């Protein structure tokens, strides 16, 4: 016989969690590169498989058991910012601290309830921020001062309006002309919502109006006209019987030109010229101040009526689009120097595109000049309500029922050449698209389901495949709460998934990998989440529900960074604080009084500039150069500078003499963890694992000095591979064993694993021994490389592995060799 | 060669190159290293009457044996194999000049039922030669230790590895050693030539 | 660990009880020496799996032994004695040193102070 | 490191006298034990700082006591007795992934050499 | 490692032994005890080098003494005690040896062992 | 040659080609060689009774000997086999012309329990003849040192490589050395011819 046991190595966890009812598709590369279970452990594009790092406690930020929410905002690329959103209120973050101001959070009030927060939808354009809501005035955000901040309101001049009133009985008579003026209308029309808005009043025609006749003698006071525009008279040349009118037309639509050069005709024996002051060219519109009837308002006026209002009156009145009743917009964005605003309550299927430029205006003229304003209506079939408007290869609408795409067909955009087309029948639900590459994330309609969005060069149009076919059970029976995606140090895009877990992705659709990844929090519960630039890493914060003391509190997370070159730099710990002292700033130490000394021995230490004082007498110092390290008590005081310290262990060889780069004191008792009170924190001191302390009363005592202590919660993080199984002839029947395993670690230290037998549990967990050259005082060092572990082996038919790392070490598996050996079908 | 040492011979044996550095460590080695050595002891050293590892006690009278064995004794507690049964009166000091047999008694081994195993013999105060739990490694031979730790590795493979063959081929390697400590155990030592015909022992004596 | 300085217990038959939990740490079953005096004062050494059967061994929590398997329930004057006599020899390796476990070197100490204990009890007896 | 080797000292009585310098190291203030015979016979352990006081545990250098704190006869023949004593256990805990300090493993084999010390002593009284 | 429990050597003489071997591990010369007992019943500690030399010593597997070297051998009815006592005291330092050695910690272990050792074997004459 | 040179040319005849310095004290190669260059020395001295690792020493008496025994006596610590064991008287200077073993008394290798292994005999103020451990590289003959090669070589193939063959290739190699070594041992020293028939040398002396 002499059959050895055999290795089936795995190169990629790319395909992430392998949803159950997908575990009978051996027929496809996902079952080759997938993992049955991969809590706590994000994927990473090439393939790997790193533990999360912990989410930093930045602090709590008030009404314990209200909702709350995140948003990313910038003041250009000076500085990000994160705005918090909660019941009437706003705050803001920055570097995972609240932006202090005199010892207090900067806080703007608003009007937003605490459950219409999560519909809030915003865009961003340099150093202003719009936030709209169908049930809420728009309010423009904009930034002064970091510790001065301003929430106004949006001005739509000449806001949008619907189409003229075609009921020709309904007419209204102003009965003033200008400034303050009292409207009445012939039918119960006004309504009490109208307060603040701006109608819009045009003249039937120029009737009572006199004309415009070439030559002829008017008046110091008239109203003439020649087209659309009504002029008046100020000034004759000659005498009041011997002024004419002339030549000269009136053209324009401001200023007081003259028609004639004030001067003889040939022979017609006048002095012609005439003043022509211009007045209302046919419309005026009133800003509403004052509700008196439906029949009765009070308002300003932007210009000047026509006197046809006043004594005649009109019929072609235009009442505002937007106001307090019909709705306000309920998504924005911009567009070709144009800002686009949707989804009026009464009025949803229907954006309305400001004038180019005038980003608060939208006036449109009657020669329809292109720059005018815009308004649309997307009908097709279903409800298809507005909700998300994205310029990808032009402005696209994804509605929920379509997603549309807007386009100025090939010639320009404008009121007449705007047009819009579907792209395919599949809704969209009213959580904020993401923008990853040339493509478009949207959550389609209903949540459950990941859809993205880009072009085609195989239906000439926007489309996109799922990305939850994989995963469906992660989300099948949930629905998605909220979105981010964090780019830079890996392409995942984390989500809640209204449980309060949190989920994760590695999207990257230029090398086709979709990575799943089931994540948790002990204790705890995800609420939003956002990502900003923070410096050169794309750092997610998200907002956690804890039950800390029986209360159920709210605090501020961000995802720590996973850059340490070595292991005591490392985070692994939820809402955990960190007490680093590695302070070398122009503090450069060295010891003295000899050298390469065995403690009791009277050396001498010295500091470049002060960092000494009596008061320190007792409290230990740590000297670093390069990667050793040596420990010395402070024993008495000689100077500011210079001091004598009592070694703890033998000075390096390697660290004497020479000037250390870094150093620092080390502390015992650590406060501050009020926030954390009464919780079973796990405490990680210079790479090494320390014994779990219950915080009381917001201190916690360690049992050895440590220059660098992360305390924070316990992170649990498992992996579990598929079954063996194959196409054809296939071997899941039959009977399988494992023995041994290579991991195949790189930076990574503490990996147990075992068989994943149904009754597993965690005492039969077999973890890797690493301790070969590993200096007294000095950690177990990282690990990268193969390694070859054995396991407790059982005859079980599942044939899967279980890795497990419940301490705060990092880990990360860029492959799995299973040691297997085969045996017997049934 | 301690129990750590024997066991790390003994993996480094298979194939393994991790060693154990102990007994009760958590790891599949160590649980297999204790389990097992204890039994790869205790059967080894039942397969022959290895010279170092033998005993010489008066065995403890319970009383009237079953028909016709006129004793019962208590089977010894750290006794792996009862070779010789003998009294004082059958073994005189200096007896091992004469090779002869004389020295062997009517024993038998059984049971009772009430506790262990019996000792059944006619001579009153007997006592007995026997093979012993040997517990002290510094006790054995080098070829004996290599018995052992090639044994253990057999009887160890099949878990550490999942190979029958690899057992099977132990199990050759360990017959090999064990022959060859047999043989040598054989040969340190020298008794005397065998004694002279019946007959003629009848006529002179000895 | 090792918290505690009880090592031996001394329990009597009280005539219907075959429960006899300890408190202390054991690190295999086979180590257990459970005397048993009979009603006039002789020792006498009973043979595990034969007469009791020591269970949730390994613990740190003691454990409990099951004595007996069969026969009455210890009367009076019988006295049942539960001794951890340790064995008093180094059975770990580390000068090779492959891989260097810690927990190693924390059981071994564990024996260590074990070892004291049972050496401590005997010697209050002389 | 405990290279005095020697874990008693002992004193008689002649009164003023208050001052006993321990030629060994401790830890805690509580490892020090004092008995006083009475002048004819008798044994008896005192009740350390409530009756004696200290200088100083540790130190590695062998501190002194203060006894009589209250007036001071030591009562003729009667006798003193320092001995260095503590509970025969073992606390120090290492993890696998936890920390190696040479302080702690040293402290370790101190604690089961002075125990080593202190059944040698009272085993010589045997 | 010390996986022998014994310490002890007695050696009967009969006026032609010049050595004597001792199964058992020993670091230096000045352990191992040796008390001349001659036929009168009485016990003289013998002195290294003076009258005995010690030889193998370090290796696990034992070692033996010549023994005189100067006077005629060992006569009959006499008998000398090889006795191994390893002194009370936790001679290696740990705080400062730099490097890992696990030798160094192994053979601590190995002597704590032994001491205790000889503490048992003292405690089995009480 | 050294232990240095010897396991620097067995891990040449492992695969290996670089030097143990060169490995320096942490390298799997040295732990091997520690372990079984140590555990096959031994083994290597037990398989022969090997001329050039000889000594005789005179031994120490312990007690009276177990039933029939006269006296028992202690193991050297530096011996795995005992051959001969006799007195001074049964040897005299010049007897080994005679190659008769007359010189052979009865003798027996057993143990007590309280300390090491022991040599049961009869004959008081008897000495040994045994085989030590032989820790010199300069002592032992080239053939005995290329056979310790080949065997510590083929003991830790399998550790360091896992590949039956090579441990196949090299214990045939190992077998057929020892077997070249015994036959070269045999073959140094001549004592004499065999002496004649018992019943010629009772009729005319010898």
């Amino acid at each position: 016989n002499y059959q050895p046991a055999s290795s089936y190595i795995q190169p990629s966890f790319a395909g992430g969690e392998l949803a159950p009812s997908l575990q009978g598709r051996v027929d496809l590369a996902r079952y080759a590169i997938s993992l049955k279970t991969c809590r706590n452990f994000v994927v990473q594009p090439y393939g790997g498989a790193s533990n999360r790092p912990g989410f930093r406690f930045n602090t709590a930020c008030k009404y314990k058991n209200y909702a709350t929410r995140l948003i990313p905002f910038s003041f250009n690329t000076e500085q990000t910012y994160v705005i918090e959103i909660g019941h009437q209120y706003m705050r803001f973050h920055r570097d995972g601290a609240p932006v202090l101001d005199g010892g207090e959070p900067v806080e703007v009030a608003t009007s937003w309830h605490r459950d219409d927060i999560f519909e809030i939808k915003y865009v961003q354009s340099a150093d202003v921020l719009t936030l709209v809501h169908p049930d809420y005035k728009p309010r423009q955000l904009k930034r002064y001062s970091e510790t001065d901040w301003v929430l106004d309101f949006f001005d739509n001049e000449f806001g949008p309006l619907q189409d003229q009133n075609v009921d020709e009985s309904i007419t209204i008579i102003s009965n003033g002309v200008v400034d303050l003026v009292e409207l009445t209308a012939s039918e119960a029309i006004f309504s009490e919502a109208m307060v603040g808005t701006t109608i819009k009043l045009q003249q039937v025609s120029s009737g009572e109006v006199a004309a415009w006749q070439n030559r002829s003698a008017v008046e110091q006071g008239d109203l003439a006209y020649v087209d659309e525009r009504t002029y008046k008279a100020t000034s004759l040349s000659g005498g009041v019987d011997n002024t004419l009118t002339g030549d000269n037309t009136p053209a324009h639509t401001e200023g007081e030109q003259w028609d004639g050069p004030r001067t003889t005709i040939q022979g017609v024996t006048e002095t012609l010229g005439v003043k022509w002051a211009y007045l209302h060219s046919g419309f005026g519109y009133v800003r509403i101040t004052e509700h008196r009837d439906d029949t009765h308002i009070v308002g300003r006026v932007i210009g000047r009526l026509p006197e046809e209002i006043r004594t005649e009156g009109t019929y072609r009145w235009s009442f505002a689009a937007w106001d307090s009743d019909r709705g306000y917009p309920g998504t924005a964005s911009y567009y070709q120097q144009r800002l686009v605003f949707a989804n009026s309550r009464a009025e949803p299927q229907a954006f309305w595109m400001s004038e180019t430029g005038i980003f608060n205006g939208f006036k449109v003229s009657f020669p329809i000049e292109a720059d005018d304003a815009i308004t649309f209506t997307l009908a097709s079939r279903q409800v298809n309500e507005i909700r998300h408007l994205i310029p990808l290869g032009s402005l696209l609408a994804l509605t929920s029922g379509a997603e549309w795409m807007i386009s100025d067909n090939d010639q320009g955009l404008a009121p007449d050449t705007v047009s819009a087309d579907v792209q395919g029948y599949r809704g969209a639900s009213d959580v904020t698209p993401l923008l990853i590459g040339s493509s478009a994330l949207y959550v389609q309609a209903r949540g459950t389901v990941i859809r993205d969005l880009a072009y085609s060069f195989e239906l000439d149009g926007y489309t996109g495949d799922d990305l939850t076919i994989f995963s469906n059970h992660l989300l099948k029976d949930y629905t998605i709460k909220d979105w981010a995606y964090a780019q830079e140090p890996d392409s995942v895009v984390w989500l809640v998934r209204s449980d309060g877990a949190l989920l994760s992705m590695t999207y990257q659709r230029e090398q086709q990998v979709v990575a799943w990844a089931r994540h948790d929090t002990v204790d705890g519960e995800f609420e939003s989440v956002a990502v900003i630039a923070e410096g050169s890493r794309d750092v997610p914060y998200a907002i956690v529900k804890r039950q800390v003391g029986g209360e159920t509190v709210r605090y501020i997370e961000y995802l720590d960074s996973r850059r340490f070159s070595h292991v005591e730099d490392f985070f692994c710990v939820d809402s955990g604080l960190t007490y680093d002292g590695r302070s070398s700033t122009g503090a450069l130490l060295t010891i003295g009084g000899g050298t390469n000394w065995t403690t009791d021995e009277d050396l001498t230490l010295t500091a470049s500039a002060s960092s000494f004082s009596p008061s320190d007498v007792g409290r230990r110092v740590r000297v670093y150069t390069g990667d050793k390290f040596a420990d010395v008590d402070v024993d008495a005081y000689v100077s500011a500078t210079s001091v004598a310290v009592s070694a703890v262990r033998i000075v390096p060889e390697e660290l004497r003499g020479v000037q250390g780069d870094r150093w620092g004191f080390m502390a015992k008792t650590l406060t501050g963890l009020d926030h954390l009170e009464g919780k079973t924190v796990s405490i990680l001191a210079d790479g090494n694992v320390h014994a779990p302390e219950v915080v009381t009363g917001g201190q916690v005592t360690l049992d050895y000095s440590a220059a660098v202590v992360h305390v924070g919660l316990p992170i649990e993080s498992d992996i579990e591979t598929l079954p063996i199984s194959s196409s054809g002839a296939t071997v899941r029947d039959s009977h399988k064993a494992i023995v041994g395993v290579g991991i195949q670690l790189e930076k990574s230290r503490g990996v147990f694993a075992a068989r994943s037998r149904r009754d597993f549990t965690s005492s039969d967990l077999i973890e890797l021994k690493q301790r070969d050259a590993e200096d007294w005082g000095e950690a177990t060092g990282l690990e990268t490389g193969l390694v070859e572990l054995g396991i407790p082996t059982s005859w079980d038919k599942d044939g899967s592995l279980f890795i497990r790392q419940s301490d705060p070490l990092p880990l990360t598996i860029l492959s799995i060799i299973p040691r297997v050996v085969m045996g017997g079908k049934g | 060669p301690s129990k750590v040492d024997i066991c790390n011979r003994a993996l480094s044996n298979t194939g393994t190159d991790i060693t154990i550095a102990s007994l009760t460590e958590k790891s599949k080695e160590a649980r297999l290293c204790q389990q097992w050595y204890d039994a790869t002891l205790a059967s080894l050293l039942r397969t022959y009457q290895w010279a170092f590892a033998q005993r010489r006690v008066t065995l403890a009278l319970i009383g009237v044996g079953p028909a016709g064995w006129r004793h019962k004794y208590r089977y010894p507690t750290d006794a792996i194999t009862i070779h010789d049964v003998f009294t004082a009166d059958t073994y005189p000091d200096g007896a091992s000049e004469f090779t002869d047999g004389r020295y062997r008694q009517i024993f038998q081994i059984a049971s009772d039922g009430e506790g262990g195993r019996l000792v059944l013999a006619n001579c009153e105060d007997a006592m007995c030669r026997y093979t012993s739990d040997i517990e002290d490694p510094n006790l054995m031979p080098p070829d004996f230790s290599t018995a052992l730790e090639m044994m253990l590795a057999k009887n160890i493979a099949m878990p550490m590895t999942g190979n029958p063959g690899l057992m099977t081929v132990l199990a050759q390697q360990a017959a090999s050693l064990v022959s060859d400590a047999i043989a040598r155990d054989q040969n340190e030592g020298y008794r005397n030539p065998l004694p002279y015909a019946s007959w003629t022992r009848a006529n002179i004596g000895d | 660990t090792v918290p505690t300085n009880d090592n031996r217990e001394q329990y009597a038959g009280n005539g219907a009880t075959t429960v006899f939990p300890y408190a202390f740490r054991i690190f295999e079953s086979s180590d257990l020496e459970v005397y048993l005096t009979d009603e006039d004062g002789d020792q006498a050494l009973l043979i595990e799996g034969t007469d009791y059967t020591v269970s949730g061994a390994g613990d740190e929590e003691g454990g409990e032994i099951t004595f007996p398997v069969s026969g009455d329930p210890l009367d009076d004057g019988e006295t049942l004695t539960i001794l951890r006599v340790i064995d008093i020899t180094q059975e770990t390796d580390l000068k090779n040193q492959g891989a260097y476990y810690p927990e190693v070197v924390e059981d071994e100490f564990d024996r260590s102070r074990m070892i004291d204990q049972q050496q401590q009890e005997q010697l209050d007896r002389a």
